[PDB]
């Protein structure tokens, strides 16, 4: 699918495209993005080790730092795209009177005549 | 071999290829094959047991491809020709062949008149 | 001019454009509008996506960037 393609996509164009799709297509995209999230989080775990190993000891440290900084920009797009999946999902679970006040029967005309 | 042709602007499939799609029975004769300007290729199919010519694809004037297309099952024995006309322009090398759309329907009605109506051919009468 | 051709550039990172654009080509191609090729820009689609683009759209070549 064109949604969740391992690279960051603009949200407003996703927020429209998500509307005109089938429910099984949204579940396929939702599965695909979560796999993309686990791919970056296991990537950031590996980048986290190479930070903590060299932080224990400044060339070839800033290059690890903007690599994990860049992954947070792409990951910020993923959970924003997952947030649009949640909002599209929740839109599809909505779609005696003795006073002569009423009838003035003191008068001969009021009865029915 | 040119996959599609041009109908005025649009790209409809090449009908010359569609007609010459090979099946059992059809027989193609080529005459003057080594000289472009006068070459004549001729399809023949079985028609009522015996073998009759059906399509004559050849050159008219310098840049008009005529697909003379023949029905032999007629009213009076006289076989009837449908002159399909096609502009050959060799500059636009991608799609050289463009169909002549000018008076196209009226050539088609001519043939179908001769198959159905016995009257003199005249189309200029009010439908009302 | 009669017989002239041109192509389309669709941006892959804009999925909305893909959601209306791709079926628009197939519609226009089925009626036989003089479209020669499609270029997908700003990214490369996967095998299964490309596969749909090649087989279904009656194009002649594909632009990838």
């Amino acid at each position: 699918s064109a949604g969740g393609i391992r690279r960051p996509i603009q949200i407003e164009e996703f927020k429209t495209a998500i509307s005109g799709m089938s429910d099984m297509e949204l579940a396929q995209i939702k599965t695909e993005i979560e796999n993309s999230i686990n791919h970056l989080q296991r990537s950031n775990a590996r980048l986290g080790k190479y930070i903590a190993k060299l932080e224990g000891a400044s060339g070839d440290l800033a290059l690890y730092k903007d690599s994990v900084r860049e992954n947070e920009i792409v990951l910020n797009n993923y959970n924003e795209r997952v947030d649009a999946l949640e909002q599209e999902t929740v839109y599809r679970k909505t779609g005696v009177d003795m006073d002569n006040s009423n009838v003035d029967v003191v008068t001969p005309n009021s009865i029915f005549i | 071999l040119c996959s599609f042709i041009t109908q005025d602007k649009m790209f409809v499939s090449n009908p010359i290829r569609k007609v010459f799609k090979p099946s059992q029975g059809m027989v193609v004769e080529i005459s003057n094959g080594n000289t472009s300007s006068k070459t004549v290729v001729t399809l023949s199919e079985p028609v009522q047991g015996e073998l009759k010519p059906t399509v004559i694809l050849k050159l008219l004037k310098e840049n008009i491809i005529q697909m003379e297309m023949i029905e032999n099952r007629t009213m009076d024995g006289k076989p009837v020709s449908l002159p399909l006309l096609y502009n050959f322009n060799p500059d636009n090398g991608f799609a050289p062949i463009s169909e002549v759309m000018e008076d196209r329907n009226q050539r088609i009605k001519e043939m179908y008149w001769k198959l159905w109506i016995d009257e003199p051919f005249n189309l200029d009468f009010d439908p009302r | 001019e009669k017989g002239s051709t041109f192509g389309i550039n669709l941006i892959y990172v804009n999925p909305f454009m893909l959601q209306w654009g791709i079926p628009l080509i197939k519609e226009l191609r089925s009626k036989g509008y003089p479209i020669q090729f499609l270029t997908i820009g700003a990214g490369v689609p996967s095998l299964e996506v490309a596969s749909e683009y090649i087989e279904t759209l009656g194009l002649k070549y594909l632009g990838l960037k």
